[PDB]
Protein backbone atom coordinates (compact mmCIF):
# COMPACT_ATOMS: atom_id res chain seq x y z
CA UNK A 1 0.00 0.00 0.00
CA UNK A 2 1.49 3.66 -1.35
CA UNK A 3 0.70 6.56 -0.07
CA UNK A 4 0.23 9.93 -2.67
CA UNK A 5 1.55 12.90 -1.62
CA UNK A 6 0.19 16.20 -3.26
CA UNK A 7 1.74 19.83 -2.41
CA UNK A 8 -1.16 22.02 -4.35
CA UNK A 9 0.79 25.82 -4.86
CA UNK A 10 -0.87 29.13 -6.58
CA UNK A 11 1.62 27.84 -9.73
CA UNK A 12 2.59 24.38 -9.51
CA UNK A 13 1.25 21.21 -8.86
CA UNK A 14 4.07 18.46 -7.16
CA UNK A 15 2.66 15.61 -6.88
CA UNK A 16 4.48 12.00 -6.57
CA UNK A 17 4.45 8.93 -4.44
CA UNK A 18 5.37 8.78 -0.49
CA UNK A 19 8.73 6.93 -0.36
CA UNK A 20 10.11 9.26 -3.58
CA UNK A 21 12.95 11.66 -3.10
CA UNK A 22 11.13 14.04 -5.51
CA UNK A 23 7.60 14.60 -7.18
CA UNK A 24 7.33 12.83 -9.94
CA UNK A 25 4.56 14.83 -11.57
CA UNK A 26 5.45 18.91 -11.36
CA UNK A 27 2.76 20.79 -13.39
CA UNK A 28 0.97 24.16 -13.73
CA UNK A 29 -1.51 24.72 -11.33
CA UNK A 30 -4.10 26.46 -14.45
CA UNK A 31 -7.43 25.17 -16.01
CA UNK A 32 -7.81 26.66 -19.21
CA UNK A 33 -10.63 27.06 -21.67
CA UNK A 34 -10.83 28.19 -25.52
CA UNK A 35 -11.05 31.80 -26.26
CA UNK A 36 -13.57 32.90 -28.75
CA UNK A 37 -11.77 32.71 -32.65
CA UNK A 38 -14.35 34.55 -34.01
CA UNK A 39 -17.59 31.20 -34.96
CA UNK A 40 -19.50 29.86 -31.96
CA UNK A 41 -18.35 26.41 -31.15
CA UNK A 42 -19.47 24.11 -31.81
CA UNK A 43 -19.75 21.09 -29.39
CA UNK A 44 -18.19 18.15 -28.43
CA UNK A 45 -15.39 19.93 -28.08
CA UNK A 46 -12.83 19.65 -25.46
CA UNK A 47 -14.10 22.60 -23.66
CA UNK A 48 -10.93 22.79 -21.20
CA UNK A 49 -7.78 21.64 -20.33
CA UNK A 50 -5.24 21.29 -17.28
CA UNK A 51 -1.76 21.52 -16.38
CA UNK A 52 0.85 21.12 -18.84
CA UNK A 53 -1.51 20.75 -22.47
CA UNK A 54 -3.07 24.35 -21.04
CA UNK A 55 0.09 26.03 -20.87
CA UNK A 56 1.08 24.59 -23.92
CA UNK A 57 -2.35 26.07 -25.55
CA UNK A 58 -1.99 29.32 -23.49
CA UNK A 59 -2.15 31.52 -26.97
CA UNK A 60 -6.12 30.06 -27.34
CA UNK A 61 -6.99 29.42 -23.74
CA UNK A 62 -8.04 31.79 -20.74
CA UNK A 63 -6.09 30.53 -17.63
CA UNK A 64 -7.36 30.05 -14.42
CA UNK A 65 -5.68 29.38 -11.04
CA UNK A 66 -7.91 27.77 -8.86
CA UNK A 67 -5.17 28.33 -5.68
CA UNK A 68 -4.65 32.38 -4.92
CA UNK A 69 -1.82 33.35 -2.69
CA UNK A 70 -1.61 29.75 -1.90
CA UNK A 71 -5.41 29.35 -0.82
CA UNK A 72 -7.93 27.27 -2.50
CA UNK A 73 -10.88 29.49 -4.01
CA UNK A 74 -11.93 28.19 -7.07
CA UNK A 75 -13.19 24.31 -5.55
CA UNK A 76 -14.71 23.24 -8.68
CA UNK A 77 -11.50 23.81 -11.11
CA UNK A 78 -9.76 22.69 -7.68
CA UNK A 79 -11.84 19.14 -8.01
CA UNK A 80 -10.57 18.67 -11.90
CA UNK A 81 -6.73 19.63 -10.86
CA UNK A 82 -7.18 16.81 -8.16
CA UNK A 83 -8.49 14.76 -10.83
CA UNK A 84 -6.33 15.38 -13.63
CA UNK A 85 -3.34 14.79 -10.91
CA UNK A 86 -4.53 11.35 -9.88
CA UNK A 87 -5.94 9.81 -13.36
CA UNK A 88 -3.95 11.57 -15.84
CA UNK A 89 -1.00 12.57 -14.15
CA UNK A 90 0.37 9.98 -11.73
CA UNK A 91 -2.20 7.20 -13.09
CA UNK A 92 -4.00 5.56 -10.04
CA UNK A 93 -6.97 4.63 -8.97
CA UNK A 94 -6.85 7.22 -5.80
CA UNK A 95 -9.63 5.06 -3.72
CA UNK A 96 -6.70 2.85 -3.76
CA UNK A 97 -3.99 5.22 -1.84
CA UNK A 98 -3.97 7.33 1.29
CA UNK A 99 -3.64 10.55 0.50
CA UNK A 100 -1.34 13.67 2.27
CA UNK A 101 -2.40 16.73 1.04
CA UNK A 102 -0.49 20.25 2.15
CA UNK A 103 -1.92 23.79 2.94
CA UNK A 104 -1.10 26.99 3.48
CA UNK A 105 -0.65 28.55 7.34
CA UNK A 106 -3.67 29.76 8.20
CA UNK A 107 -5.55 28.03 6.06
CA UNK A 108 -9.04 28.70 7.15
CA UNK A 109 -11.49 26.07 9.30
CA UNK A 110 -14.01 26.15 6.22
CA UNK A 111 -10.95 25.05 3.67
CA UNK A 112 -10.14 22.33 5.23
CA UNK A 113 -13.07 21.16 6.26
CA UNK A 114 -13.70 21.15 2.35
CA UNK A 115 -11.02 19.41 1.27
CA UNK A 116 -11.08 16.78 3.73
CA UNK A 117 -14.79 16.24 2.15
CA UNK A 118 -13.96 16.09 -1.40
CA UNK A 119 -11.03 13.36 -0.93
CA UNK A 120 -14.04 11.09 0.53
CA UNK A 121 -16.54 12.16 -0.81
CA UNK A 122 -15.26 12.98 -4.75
CA UNK A 123 -12.41 10.51 -4.93
CA UNK A 124 -13.09 7.66 -2.31
CA UNK A 125 -9.78 7.85 -0.90
CA UNK A 126 -9.31 4.98 2.06
CA UNK A 127 -7.28 7.94 4.34
CA UNK A 128 -6.18 11.07 3.89
CA UNK A 129 -4.23 14.14 5.84
CA UNK A 130 -3.55 17.79 5.57
CA UNK A 131 -0.29 18.82 6.62
CA UNK A 132 1.09 22.78 6.98
CA UNK A 133 3.82 23.33 3.83
CA UNK A 134 6.29 25.11 5.55
CA UNK A 135 6.23 22.65 9.08
CA UNK A 136 7.09 20.01 5.81
CA UNK A 137 9.90 21.75 4.68
CA UNK A 138 11.50 22.52 8.14
CA UNK A 139 11.04 18.62 8.84
CA UNK A 140 12.54 18.16 5.68
CA UNK A 141 15.57 20.05 6.46
CA UNK A 142 16.15 18.02 9.83
CA UNK A 143 14.87 20.09 12.23
CA UNK A 144 12.20 20.77 14.85
CA UNK A 145 12.91 24.35 15.45
CA UNK A 146 13.51 27.34 12.93
CA UNK A 147 11.89 30.10 11.04
CA UNK A 148 10.56 29.48 7.18
CA UNK A 149 10.58 31.59 4.54
CA UNK A 150 7.81 29.88 2.58
CA UNK A 151 7.94 31.90 -1.06
CA UNK A 152 6.45 29.92 -4.35
CA UNK A 153 4.53 31.66 -7.16
CA UNK A 154 1.49 33.59 -5.32
CA UNK A 155 2.64 33.49 -1.70
CA UNK A 156 4.79 34.51 0.78
CA UNK A 157 4.89 33.18 4.24
CA UNK A 158 7.49 33.98 7.36
CA UNK A 159 6.88 30.62 9.81
CA UNK A 160 7.74 30.45 12.71
CA UNK A 161 7.79 26.63 14.77
CA UNK A 162 8.92 25.62 17.96
CA UNK A 163 9.56 21.73 19.06
CA UNK A 164 7.62 20.57 16.00
CA UNK A 165 4.41 23.15 15.66
CA UNK A 166 3.85 26.71 13.69
CA UNK A 167 3.52 29.51 16.06
CA UNK A 168 0.41 30.68 14.33
CA UNK A 169 0.10 34.53 16.13
CA UNK A 170 3.78 35.29 14.88
CA UNK A 171 3.29 34.31 11.28
CA UNK A 172 3.40 36.61 8.60
CA UNK A 173 1.75 36.55 5.15
CA UNK A 174 2.96 38.36 2.16
CA UNK A 175 1.30 38.44 -1.05
CA UNK A 176 3.91 38.86 -3.43
CA UNK A 177 5.95 36.33 -4.69
CA UNK A 178 6.98 34.77 -8.22
CA UNK A 179 4.02 35.46 -10.67
CA UNK A 180 4.35 39.43 -9.26
CA UNK A 181 8.20 39.15 -10.52
CA UNK A 182 7.32 37.88 -13.35
CA UNK A 183 4.92 40.74 -13.87
CA UNK A 184 7.81 43.10 -12.63
CA UNK A 185 10.53 41.69 -15.01
CA UNK A 186 7.94 41.92 -17.97
CA UNK A 187 7.38 45.56 -16.97
CA UNK A 188 11.38 46.26 -16.88
CA UNK A 189 12.19 44.54 -20.28
CA UNK A 190 9.29 45.94 -21.80
CA UNK A 191 11.25 49.54 -20.15
CA UNK A 192 14.09 48.24 -21.79
CA UNK A 193 12.40 47.97 -25.56
CA UNK A 194 11.88 43.63 -25.10
CA UNK A 195 8.17 44.19 -24.90
CA UNK A 196 6.67 40.24 -23.69
CA UNK A 197 3.17 41.23 -22.93
CA UNK A 198 1.00 38.78 -24.29
CA UNK A 199 0.16 35.16 -22.96
CA UNK A 200 2.56 33.40 -25.80
CA UNK A 201 5.66 35.56 -24.33
CA UNK A 202 4.97 34.77 -20.77
CA UNK A 203 7.27 31.64 -20.34
CA UNK A 204 10.07 33.22 -22.14
CA UNK A 205 9.88 35.87 -19.21
CA UNK A 206 9.38 33.39 -16.55
CA UNK A 207 12.76 31.29 -18.24
CA UNK A 208 14.62 34.86 -18.16
CA UNK A 209 13.78 35.23 -14.93
CA UNK A 210 14.55 31.55 -13.17
CA UNK A 211 17.96 31.60 -15.42
CA UNK A 212 19.59 35.11 -15.11
CA UNK A 213 17.94 36.73 -12.26
CA UNK A 214 19.94 36.99 -8.90
CA UNK A 215 19.71 38.68 -5.40
CA UNK A 216 22.84 41.53 -5.45
CA UNK A 217 24.80 41.54 -2.13
CA UNK A 218 24.37 45.76 -2.32
CA UNK A 219 21.72 46.97 -4.78
CA UNK A 220 22.52 50.35 -4.74
CA UNK A 221 26.12 49.61 -5.64
CA UNK A 222 25.06 46.74 -8.03
CA UNK A 223 23.35 49.54 -10.00
CA UNK A 224 26.03 51.66 -10.04
CA UNK A 225 28.02 48.97 -11.78
CA UNK A 226 25.76 48.34 -14.35
CA UNK A 227 25.88 52.20 -15.47
CA UNK A 228 29.07 52.06 -15.44
CA UNK A 229 30.38 49.44 -17.11
CA UNK A 230 28.70 46.37 -19.35
CA UNK A 231 30.28 43.79 -17.13
CA UNK A 232 26.73 42.64 -15.95
CA UNK A 233 25.16 42.20 -19.03
CA UNK A 234 23.89 38.54 -19.80
CA UNK A 235 22.71 37.44 -23.73
CA UNK A 236 19.48 35.58 -24.24
CA UNK A 237 18.27 33.53 -27.18
CA UNK A 238 14.56 33.77 -27.78
CA UNK A 239 13.21 30.53 -29.21
CA UNK A 240 13.33 31.65 -32.68
CA UNK A 241 17.19 32.43 -32.62
CA UNK A 242 16.95 36.09 -31.60
CA UNK A 243 19.17 36.95 -29.37
CA UNK A 244 18.54 40.23 -26.75
CA UNK A 245 20.82 41.70 -23.86
CA UNK A 246 20.06 42.34 -20.19
CA UNK A 247 21.22 44.06 -17.59
CA UNK A 248 19.90 45.57 -14.32
CA UNK A 249 16.52 43.96 -14.52
CA UNK A 250 18.46 40.65 -13.69
CA UNK A 251 18.54 42.23 -9.85
CA UNK A 252 16.23 44.80 -9.93
CA UNK A 253 13.68 41.69 -10.23
CA UNK A 254 14.27 40.21 -7.20
CA UNK A 255 14.80 42.99 -5.02
CA UNK A 256 11.06 43.62 -5.18
CA UNK A 257 11.17 41.22 -2.41
CA UNK A 258 13.62 43.38 -0.33
CA UNK A 259 11.84 46.54 -1.73
CA UNK A 260 7.97 45.51 -2.05
CA UNK A 261 7.19 49.62 -3.69
CA UNK A 262 9.10 48.76 -6.81
CA UNK A 263 5.92 47.00 -7.90
CA UNK A 264 3.98 49.93 -5.76
CA UNK A 265 3.28 47.77 -2.91
CA UNK A 266 3.29 49.26 0.77
CA UNK A 267 4.40 46.03 2.23
CA UNK A 268 7.59 45.54 4.66
CA UNK A 269 10.17 42.97 2.77
CA UNK A 270 10.88 40.09 3.70
CA UNK A 271 14.31 40.52 5.61
CA UNK A 272 11.65 42.74 7.51
CA UNK A 273 8.74 40.65 8.01
CA UNK A 274 11.42 37.72 9.39
CA UNK A 275 12.78 39.90 12.20
CA UNK A 276 8.89 41.10 12.37
CA UNK A 277 8.17 37.60 12.63
CA UNK A 278 11.01 36.35 15.39
CA UNK A 279 9.90 39.19 17.19
CA UNK A 280 6.52 38.32 17.95
CA UNK A 281 7.82 35.35 19.56
CA UNK A 282 9.12 34.56 22.78
CA UNK A 283 12.37 35.69 23.46
CA UNK A 284 13.57 32.59 24.75
CA UNK A 285 12.92 31.22 21.70
CA UNK A 286 14.41 33.61 19.20
CA UNK A 287 17.72 32.79 19.70
CA UNK A 288 16.90 28.92 17.88
CA UNK A 289 14.75 31.19 15.36
CA UNK A 290 18.02 33.32 13.96
CA UNK A 291 20.25 30.32 13.65
CA UNK A 292 17.56 27.94 11.91
CA UNK A 293 16.16 30.40 8.76
CA UNK A 294 15.27 28.09 6.27
CA UNK A 295 14.18 29.43 2.84
CA UNK A 296 11.67 27.06 0.89
CA UNK A 297 10.37 27.31 -2.43
CA UNK A 298 11.05 28.28 -6.09
CA UNK A 299 10.85 32.05 -5.11
CA UNK A 300 13.58 31.43 -2.73
CA UNK A 301 15.91 30.02 -5.54
CA UNK A 302 17.63 33.14 -6.77
CA UNK A 303 21.67 33.62 -6.40
CA UNK A 304 22.67 35.65 -3.71
CA UNK A 305 19.49 35.63 -1.78
CA UNK A 306 20.68 33.48 1.05
CA UNK A 307 23.75 35.62 1.45
CA UNK A 308 21.41 38.94 1.28
CA UNK A 309 19.46 38.01 3.86
CA UNK A 310 22.17 36.67 6.23
CA UNK A 311 22.98 40.24 5.53
CA UNK A 312 20.16 42.14 6.13
CA UNK A 313 18.65 40.02 9.44
CA UNK A 314 22.30 40.68 10.76
CA UNK A 315 21.89 44.30 10.97
CA UNK A 316 18.51 43.76 12.35
CA UNK A 317 18.92 41.65 15.01
CA UNK A 318 21.08 42.24 18.20
CA UNK A 319 24.32 41.65 17.77
CA UNK A 320 25.08 38.88 19.95
CA UNK A 321 22.50 36.64 17.62
CA UNK A 322 23.80 33.72 15.57
CA UNK A 323 22.18 34.62 12.62
CA UNK A 324 22.02 31.22 9.84
CA UNK A 325 20.42 30.94 6.56
CA UNK A 326 19.62 27.55 5.24
CA UNK A 327 18.75 27.63 1.70
CA UNK A 328 19.15 23.60 0.27
CA UNK A 329 19.33 23.00 -3.58
CA UNK A 330 16.51 20.87 -3.57
CA UNK A 331 14.10 23.87 -1.74
CA UNK A 332 11.73 24.04 -4.60
CA UNK A 333 10.91 20.54 -3.63
CA UNK A 334 11.31 20.84 0.07
CA UNK A 335 7.66 20.88 1.10
CA UNK A 336 6.68 17.83 -1.22
CA UNK A 337 10.27 15.78 -0.44
CA UNK A 338 8.64 16.55 3.69
CA UNK A 339 5.51 15.09 2.93
CA UNK A 340 6.78 12.29 1.47
CA UNK A 341 9.38 11.39 5.04
CA UNK A 342 6.24 12.33 6.85
CA UNK A 343 4.13 9.56 5.08
CA UNK A 344 6.42 6.68 5.07
CA UNK A 345 7.08 6.26 8.95
CA UNK A 346 6.56 3.81 10.43
CA UNK A 347 4.81 5.72 12.76
CA UNK A 348 2.27 7.78 10.26
CA UNK A 349 -0.32 4.65 9.73
CA UNK A 350 -2.68 5.64 12.79
CA UNK A 351 -2.39 9.39 11.77
CA UNK A 352 -4.39 9.14 8.92
CA UNK A 353 -7.93 10.12 8.65
CA UNK A 354 -9.89 6.63 7.99
CA UNK A 355 -12.86 6.93 5.38
CA UNK A 356 -14.72 4.95 8.62
CA UNK A 357 -13.36 8.13 10.55
CA UNK A 358 -14.82 10.35 8.32
CA UNK A 359 -18.02 8.30 7.60
CA UNK A 360 -19.02 8.46 11.60
CA UNK A 361 -17.50 12.35 12.23
CA UNK A 362 -17.59 14.52 8.82
CA UNK A 363 -15.32 16.93 7.68
CA UNK A 364 -14.93 18.49 10.98
CA UNK A 365 -12.76 15.27 12.19
CA UNK A 366 -9.75 17.65 9.90
CA UNK A 367 -9.06 19.75 12.84
CA UNK A 368 -8.77 17.11 15.44
CA UNK A 369 -6.14 14.27 13.35
CA UNK A 370 -4.45 17.22 11.51
CA UNK A 371 -3.21 19.57 13.93
CA UNK B 1 -3.16 9.52 17.49
CA UNK B 2 -2.10 8.01 19.48
CA UNK B 3 1.36 6.41 17.71
CA UNK B 4 1.02 2.87 18.96
CA UNK B 5 4.76 2.28 18.13
CA UNK B 6 6.50 -0.82 20.00
CA UNK B 7 9.56 1.35 21.00
CA UNK B 8 6.82 4.30 22.29
CA UNK B 9 5.40 2.07 24.72
CA UNK B 10 8.75 1.61 25.80
CA UNK B 11 10.01 5.28 25.36
CA UNK B 12 11.08 6.88 28.65
CA UNK B 13 9.00 4.48 31.55
CA UNK B 14 12.08 4.63 33.37
CA UNK B 15 15.24 6.24 34.30
CA UNK B 16 18.43 5.60 32.23
CA UNK B 17 19.53 6.22 28.32
CA UNK B 18 17.46 5.15 24.85
CA UNK B 19 19.17 5.07 21.40
CA UNK B 20 17.18 4.59 18.55
CA UNK B 21 18.79 4.77 14.78
CA UNK B 22 16.44 5.66 11.94
CA UNK B 23 16.31 2.42 9.69
CA UNK B 24 14.35 2.80 6.14
CA UNK B 25 11.57 5.28 7.41
CA UNK B 26 11.10 3.09 10.89
CA UNK B 27 12.81 3.56 14.66
CA UNK B 28 14.79 1.03 15.51
CA UNK B 29 16.72 0.62 18.93
CA UNK B 30 20.92 0.54 18.87
CA UNK B 31 21.47 -2.36 21.11
CA UNK B 32 22.76 -1.42 24.33
CA UNK B 33 26.32 -2.52 23.56
CA UNK B 34 26.81 -0.26 20.90
CA UNK B 35 25.75 3.16 22.36
CA UNK B 36 28.26 5.65 21.86
CA UNK B 37 29.32 4.34 18.36
CA UNK B 38 27.66 6.75 15.88
CA UNK B 39 27.68 5.85 12.22
CA UNK B 40 28.22 9.33 10.76
CA UNK B 41 26.23 8.00 7.34
CA UNK B 42 23.02 7.68 9.85
CA UNK B 43 20.95 9.51 12.09
CA UNK B 44 19.78 8.73 15.62
CA UNK B 45 17.31 9.68 18.64
CA UNK B 46 18.36 9.77 21.73
CA UNK B 47 16.21 9.66 24.89
CA UNK B 48 17.92 10.84 28.68
CA UNK B 49 15.77 9.88 30.99
CA UNK B 50 15.92 11.89 34.81
CA UNK B 51 14.25 10.72 37.66
CA UNK B 52 12.65 14.36 39.46
CA UNK B 53 12.80 14.32 43.40
CA UNK B 54 8.73 15.31 42.44
CA UNK B 55 8.39 11.60 41.14
CA UNK B 56 8.00 12.39 37.56
CA UNK B 57 10.37 12.05 35.17
CA UNK B 58 12.67 14.68 33.32
CA UNK B 59 13.31 14.17 29.05
CA UNK B 60 16.10 15.27 27.26
CA UNK B 61 15.17 14.00 23.47
CA UNK B 62 18.60 14.71 21.27
CA UNK B 63 18.08 13.86 17.36
CA UNK B 64 21.68 13.41 16.27
CA UNK B 65 22.48 13.38 12.55
CA UNK B 66 25.78 12.10 11.19
CA UNK B 67 27.40 14.47 8.46
CA UNK B 68 26.75 11.43 4.97
CA UNK B 69 22.99 10.62 6.43
CA UNK B 70 20.71 11.46 3.84
CA UNK B 71 17.47 13.45 3.99
CA UNK B 72 15.03 10.63 4.63
CA UNK B 73 16.95 9.71 7.73
CA UNK B 74 17.15 13.32 9.34
CA UNK B 75 13.90 14.33 8.47
CA UNK B 76 12.81 11.53 9.91
CA UNK B 77 15.02 12.09 13.38
CA UNK B 78 12.84 15.26 13.61
CA UNK B 79 9.84 14.00 13.24
CA UNK B 80 9.86 11.54 15.36
CA UNK B 81 11.24 13.63 17.90
CA UNK B 82 8.26 15.63 17.38
CA UNK B 83 6.48 12.39 17.83
CA UNK B 84 7.54 11.07 20.89
CA UNK B 85 8.02 14.25 22.59
CA UNK B 86 3.85 14.15 22.06
CA UNK B 87 3.62 10.83 23.20
CA UNK B 88 5.37 12.01 26.42
CA UNK B 89 2.86 15.49 27.28
CA UNK B 90 5.12 17.73 25.43
CA UNK B 91 7.42 17.40 28.65
CA UNK B 92 10.31 16.67 26.78
CA UNK B 93 13.12 19.41 25.26
CA UNK B 94 13.96 18.37 22.09
CA UNK B 95 17.81 19.28 20.72
CA UNK B 96 19.30 18.99 17.55
CA UNK B 97 22.96 17.68 17.66
CA UNK B 98 24.92 17.51 14.42
CA UNK B 99 27.69 15.58 14.32
CA UNK B 100 31.33 17.65 15.29
CA UNK B 101 29.26 20.63 16.92
CA UNK B 102 27.07 18.55 20.15
CA UNK B 103 26.52 20.00 22.73
CA UNK B 104 27.83 19.44 26.33
CA UNK B 105 24.87 17.76 27.79
CA UNK B 106 24.96 14.69 25.23
CA UNK B 107 28.48 14.29 25.08
CA UNK B 108 28.25 13.60 29.02
CA UNK B 109 25.82 11.01 28.37
CA UNK B 110 28.71 9.11 27.19
CA UNK B 111 30.94 8.93 29.62
CA UNK B 112 33.92 6.57 27.82
CA UNK B 113 33.23 9.52 25.24
CA UNK B 114 31.28 9.12 21.95
CA UNK B 115 32.85 8.06 18.83
CA UNK B 116 32.23 7.99 15.02
CA UNK B 117 32.28 5.52 12.58
CA UNK B 118 32.06 5.79 8.60
CA UNK B 119 29.12 4.05 6.87
CA UNK B 120 25.76 3.14 8.11
CA UNK B 121 22.33 1.68 6.83
CA UNK B 122 20.74 2.61 3.51
CA UNK B 123 18.75 5.44 2.59
CA UNK B 124 14.66 4.62 2.82
CA UNK B 125 14.15 6.59 -0.27
CA UNK B 126 13.00 4.18 -2.95
CA UNK B 127 24.03 40.19 -32.16
CA UNK B 128 21.28 39.82 -34.07
CA UNK B 129 20.57 43.05 -34.48
CA UNK B 130 17.47 45.09 -33.60
CA UNK B 131 14.58 43.57 -31.81
CA UNK B 132 11.99 42.09 -34.30
CA UNK B 133 8.70 41.22 -32.32
CA UNK B 134 6.61 40.33 -35.06
CA UNK B 135 9.26 37.68 -36.05
CA UNK B 136 9.65 36.24 -32.21
CA UNK B 137 5.04 36.31 -32.51
CA UNK B 138 4.85 34.32 -35.60
CA UNK B 139 7.57 31.71 -34.45
CA UNK B 140 5.23 31.38 -31.13
CA UNK B 141 2.17 30.70 -32.79
CA UNK B 142 3.62 28.21 -35.41
CA UNK B 143 5.36 26.53 -32.28
CA UNK B 144 1.49 26.54 -30.78
CA UNK B 145 -0.05 25.54 -33.90
CA UNK B 146 1.16 22.20 -34.11
CA UNK B 147 0.45 21.38 -30.04
CA UNK B 148 -1.87 18.31 -30.32
CA UNK B 149 -4.41 17.93 -27.76
CA UNK B 150 -4.08 14.82 -25.39
CA UNK B 151 -6.14 11.55 -26.04
CA UNK B 152 -5.48 9.68 -23.61
CA UNK B 153 -7.43 11.70 -21.06
CA UNK B 154 -10.26 10.47 -18.04
CA UNK B 155 -12.52 12.96 -18.70
CA UNK B 156 -13.68 15.07 -15.21
CA UNK B 157 -17.44 14.77 -15.25
CA UNK B 158 -17.64 16.21 -10.83
CA UNK B 159 -18.68 12.17 -10.29
CA UNK B 160 -18.85 11.78 -6.58
CA UNK B 161 -17.28 8.08 -5.84
CA UNK B 162 -17.30 8.49 -2.05
CA UNK B 163 -20.05 8.27 0.66
CA UNK B 164 -22.09 11.78 1.68
CA UNK B 165 -21.27 12.73 5.25
CA UNK B 166 -25.09 13.15 6.11
CA UNK B 167 -25.12 14.95 10.19
CA UNK B 168 -27.43 12.81 12.77
N1 LIG C 1 15.47 29.34 -10.31
C1 LIG C 1 14.46 30.16 -10.03
N2 LIG C 1 14.61 31.46 -9.80
C2 LIG C 1 13.59 32.27 -9.51
N3 LIG C 1 12.32 31.84 -9.39
C3 LIG C 1 12.06 30.53 -9.61
C4 LIG C 1 13.13 29.59 -9.92
N4 LIG C 1 12.59 28.36 -10.08
C5 LIG C 1 11.26 28.50 -9.86
N5 LIG C 1 10.95 29.78 -9.59
C6 LIG C 1 9.63 30.34 -9.32
O1 LIG C 1 9.03 29.67 -8.22
C7 LIG C 1 7.62 29.75 -8.40
C8 LIG C 1 7.07 28.33 -8.18
O2 LIG C 1 7.51 27.86 -6.90
P1 LIG C 1 6.57 26.89 -6.00
O3 LIG C 1 6.40 25.59 -6.71
O4 LIG C 1 7.32 26.88 -4.69
O5 LIG C 1 5.29 27.84 -5.82
P2 LIG C 1 3.77 27.35 -5.57
O6 LIG C 1 3.84 26.33 -4.45
O7 LIG C 1 3.11 26.96 -6.89
O8 LIG C 1 3.23 28.75 -5.08
P3 LIG C 1 2.83 29.20 -3.63
O9 LIG C 1 3.59 28.54 -2.59
O10 LIG C 1 3.04 30.60 -3.66
O11 LIG C 1 1.44 28.98 -3.50
C9 LIG C 1 7.38 30.34 -9.80
O12 LIG C 1 7.10 31.74 -9.68
C10 LIG C 1 8.70 30.14 -10.50
O13 LIG C 1 8.93 31.05 -11.61
CA1 LIG D 1 3.82 26.22 -2.17
CA1 LIG E 1 22.26 6.13 6.30
CA1 LIG F 1 8.51 19.45 24.57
Amino acid sequence: TTALVCDNGSGLVKAGFAGDDAPRAVFPSIVGRPRHQGVMVGMGQKDSYVGDEAQSKRGILTLKYPIEHGIITNWDDMEKIWHHTFYNELRVAPEEHPTLLTEAPLNPKANREKMTQIMFETFNVPAMYVAIQAVLSLYASGRTTGIVLDSGDGVTHNVPIYEGYALPHAIMRLDLAGRDLTDYLMKILTERGYSFVTTAEREIVRDIKEKLCYVALDFENEMATAASSSSLEKSYELPDGQVITIGNERFRCPETLFQPSFIGMESAGIHETTYNSIMKCDIDIRKDLYANNVMSGGTTMYPGIADRMQKEITALAPSTMKIKIIAPPERKYSVWIGGSILASLSTFQQMWITKQEYDEAGPSIVHRKCF
Amino acid sequence: MVVEHPEFLKAGKEPGLQIWRVEKFDLVPVPTNLYGDFFTGDAYVILKTVQLRNGNLQYDLHYWLGNECSQDESGAAAIFTVQLDDYLNGRAVQHREVQGFESATFLGYFKSGLKYKKGGVASGFGPTGPFKREELLDHLEKQAKEFKDREDLVPYTGEKRGKVWVPK
